C-alpha cells in the first residue's frame, strides 16, 4: 500500500505496534496502531486512518528514533545542558498542558514515551509498551516501570489530571539524575521511596478509603531534594517540588508550571 | 521468523539490555529476519548509537537495503544521528549507496538538513549523483537555501 | 479587539448571543456565544474562538440578516416560488445531511433557525432563543414553539436523528404554507393537531411507557395532507410526508430525502 | 440602557411584534440606545424591511454611524437588502456618506456583488469617491471582474 511495515515495535496495552515506512511520499519511519471499533509541535501527530475492513482502522503515527531514555543515557559524563534540560522540560510542559486542555490526560509519562529528535524536539507519545526491569542485589525481582506513577494512583485514590505532573517532576528530576529518582519494586514499596525524600505528608493530605494509610508508614524526614536531584538550581528545586508534592489539589498545574520563573 | 522478532523489537525499541542479552545469553545471529524479513540493524532506534555498535560487533552485515533500497546509512543520516552513522561507517557500511529514488545518504542528510552529517559525508560521498529529481546535493542543497550546506558542499 | 458588539440578539438555551462587527479584517456583523468550560455552505460557519479568561471562550459565527420567517413573512401574495422551496429545501436537507453524518443532531430545526441570504443561500443556526407566542381567541394563553417538535419527543419516547426529519416536514410544508402547520398550546394538544392530519397511528407505531398511550387519542380519519399544504406537488407530497410520519423507525433520512425524486 | 436593549434585541432578532409593541403599547424612543450605545435601526436585522420601515416611521434617525462610520445603508447594501436599503433611503437615509475606511454604499454592494443594490445606488452615488485602497466603484467593479456591474457603472 503507501506504507511499509517493517517491525512489531512490541505489543501492550494499545495492541501491537509497527515501524514502517511512510513510502506513501517518501521514506520516513512510522508508527502503526491497529485499532478495532465495532496540532502541536511536542506531539506524535496522527498521520492516517487507514480501514483495513469496511471497523478496523490503522492509525498511522509520526515516529522519533530516539527517546529520553536512549538520549540521557548516551550523554557525556558532566550531563545534559542546563539549558537543554530547560528546553526539553519547557516542550515536555507545553507538550502537556495541550493535551490536558482539549481535555486529555496522558496517564503514561515514562521516558519512554517522550521522543526526542537528534534536533532535541520533544515529542511525547503513548505506545502501552512495558518495560520490565530486573532488581539489583541479592533479593532480586521484577518490577514493570511505576516509578513514574502519582500516588493518588499507587493509592488508588485519585486518577485525576495532576496525575501527570507527578510523572513530569519524576522526569525532571532524571534530566539531571540520568537514572530514574524513586525505584521500589511494590506500590507499597514505592510509596516507601516516594516519602524517604518528600517526607510522610500531614494527615491532612492523605485520602481516607485508601488501602495504604498514612499510619502504615514512618515520618522520617523530609530530605532536601538536592541531596538526590544533583545539581538543580533554586528555580527549579521550586517547580520540581510543586510536582513532586504528594497531594494533588495542592499539586502545580501544566499551565502554571510552564509560567513557572525556570523559564523566566 | 522468531527471535528476528525478539531482536527486531527489542533494537526498535531501543532496549539494549535486551538486545545484547538475546544476542550473548541467548546467542541470536544479528541478521535474523523478522516475519517482515528486515534484520535488527535495518529496524533498529537508529539514535541508540550502543544497540548500532552491539549489533556490528556481533557481525551484522551493515550493507542491506530495503525494498525501496533503503538502508541504515540512509536512515541515520535521514534521522541526524550522525554518532549512530559513524558507528555504519565506521563498520563497513557503503556511504555512496543509492536509494531506490536515486537519493544517496548525503541528498536525505541535505533534505531534512543534518549540517554536521552533511559536513561528515560530503567528503566520502559522490556529490555527482543524481537525485530522481535529477539534483545533486548541492543542487538540491540550493534548490532548498541550505546555506551553511551549500557551503560544506562547495569543498 | 478585532470585534465590537453592537448588541445582545437575545439570551436563551446558550447563555445570550449578541451581533458584533467583523472589523478584524473589515465590515461584516458577526454573532458571540460566550461558553466557559471550567465545512458546509448551508451551515453557519464557527469563525474563531477568543480566550477570555486563561476557561471562557467566545466563538465568533457567521451570522446572516435573515432568517426563513422574515423571508417568507415578506414574499409577495402568490407566494415562493416552487423551484425556491425546492431549493431551500434541498440544502436545508443538504446541511441537515453533513450535520447528521459527524453525528451531530441540530434537535431544534424551528424556522428561526433557518437563515436566508438576500442570495437565497440557506445555512442553519441553533441560537437556541425561545419566542413566545400568545394565543388567537378568546382563551387565549402563550405558547414557546414547539411547533417543530417530532411526536417521539412529544412523547418523551424517543429523542433519535429523525427527530430534526420531523421539523423539516414542518417546515417544507411552512414553505408551501407561510404559517406554521401543526401549532398547538400543550404537549398533549400538539399531539392533537399532529393527528387530526395524518390521522391515529396504528397501535403498532405507539410507544409503551410514554405517559401518553395511543387509547388516550380518537381515530378521527387521516385527511389528505394537501388541503393544508395547499398547492404542493405529488412529489413533494411524497417528500412531506415521508417526513411527516410519526413513526420515527419509518421515517425518510436526510440523507435519502436529499435523494428523492422532487430533486429529481 | 434598558429599553435600549430590549427594543434592539427585538430588532436584531426580527421580531415585528414586539419592535411593534415596544414601540407603541410601550413607548419606547426608536433612538433609544442599547447599552452598547447603538440604536435599533443600526442593529436590526438588515431584511426585515418590516422591522426597518417600522422604526423609521416612529421617528429613527436614518442617518446614524457606527464606531467604524457605518451605517444602516453601509449594512443593507453590504447585505443586499435593497427593500430595505429604499426604505432607508425613502426615509432620508444618505446614501453618499463614506465609512470609516472611505469606502461608501455602493462600494459595498459592488465589493459583495449585489448587482440590484448596484443599480439602485449608483444614480444617486458619487461614484469618483476613492475607497481606501484608492478605488472608485468602477474601478473596483473592474479589480474583481463584475462584468454586470461595470456596465450598470458606465452610465
Amino acid at each position: 500500500q503507501q506504507y511499509e511495515c517493517v517491525a512489531e515495535i512490541g505489543e501492550g496495552a494499545y495492541g501491537k505496534v509497527f515501524k514502517a515506512r511512510d513510502l506513501k511520499n517518501g521514506g520516513r519511519f512510522v508508527a502503526l496502531k491497529r485499532v478495532r471499533v465495532q496540532e502541536h509541535p511536542n506531539v506524535v501527530r496522527l498521520f492516517d486512518v487507514c480501514t483495513v475492513s469496511r471497523t478496523k482502522l490503522t492509525l498511522v503515527f509520526e515516529h522519533v528514533d530516539q527517546d529520553l531514555t536512549t538520549y540521557l543515557d548516551k550523554v557525556p559524563e558532566p550531563g545534559v545542558p542546563t539549558e537543554t534540560i530547560k528546553d526539553m522540560m519547557f516542550q515536555l510542559l507545553r507538550g502537556l498542558d495541550f493535551l490536558h486542555s482539549h481535555r486529555v490526560v496522558h496517564r503514561d509519562l515514562k521516558p519512554q514515551n517522550i521522543l526526542v529528535t537528534s534536533s532535541g524536539q520533544i515529542k511525547l507519545a503513548d505506545f502501552g509498551l512495558a518495560r520490565i526491569y530486573s532488581f539489583q542485589m541479592a533479593l532480586t525481582s521484577v518490577v514493570v516501570t511505576l516509578w513514574y506513577r502519582a500516588p493518588e494512583v499507587l493509592l488508588q485514590s485519585s486518577y485525576a489530571t495532576p496525575v501527570d505532573l507527578w510523572s513530569v517532576g519524576c522526569i525532571f528530576a532524571e534530566m539531571f539524575r540520568r537514572k530514574p529518582l524513586f525505584r521500589g519494586s511494590s506500590d507499597v514499596d514505592q510509596l516507601g521511596k516516594i516519602l524517604d525524600v518528600i517526607g510522610l505528608p500531614g494527615e491532612e493530605d492523605w485520602p481516607r478509603d485508601v488501602a495504604l494509610p498514612r499510619q502504615a508508614f514512618h515520618s522520617k524526614s523530609a530530605q532536601p531534594i538536592e541531596k538526590f536531584v544533583t545539581d538543580i538550581d533554586e528555580l527549579g528545586k521550586d517547580l520540581l517540588l510543586k510536582c513532586l508534592t504528594f497531594n494533588p489539589a495542592k499539586r502545580i498545574s501544566a499551565y502554571s508550571a510552564l509560567s513557572h520563573p525556570y523559564f523566566q | 521468523v522468531r527471535a528476528g522478532d525478539r531482536l527486531s523489537g527489542a533494537a526498535a525499541r531501543g532496549d539494549v539490555q535486551e538486545v545484547r542479552r538475546l544476542l550473548h545469553r541467548e546467542l541470536v545471529h544479528p541478521d535474523a529476519l523478522n516475519r517482515f524479513g528486515k534484520t535488527a540493524l535495518q529496524v533498529m532506534m537508529f539514535g541508540s548509537t550502543a544497540i548500532a555498535l552491539e549489533l556490528l560487533k556481533q557481525g551484522a552485515s551493515p550493507n542491506v537495503q530495503d525494498t525501496s533500497g533503503t538502508s541504515p546509512v540512509h536512515d541515520a543520516a535521514r534521522t541526524g544521528f550522525l554518532d549512530t552513522l559513524k558507528v555504519l561507517v565506521e563498520h563497513g557500511a557503503d556511504v555512496n549507496v543509492p536509494d531506490g529514488t536515486g537519493a544517496l545518504p548525503i541528498h536525505l542528510a541535505v533534505q531534512e538538513g543534518h549540517t554536521a552529517v552533511v559536513s561528515f559525508l560530503a567528503a566520502e560521498s559522490d556529490l555527482h549523483r543524481r537525485d530522481a529529481r535529477g539534483l545533486t546535493p548541492l543542487e538540491l542543497a540550493l534548490q532548498r537555501g541550505a546555506q551553511d550546506l551549500v557551503d560544506i558542499l562547495q569543498g
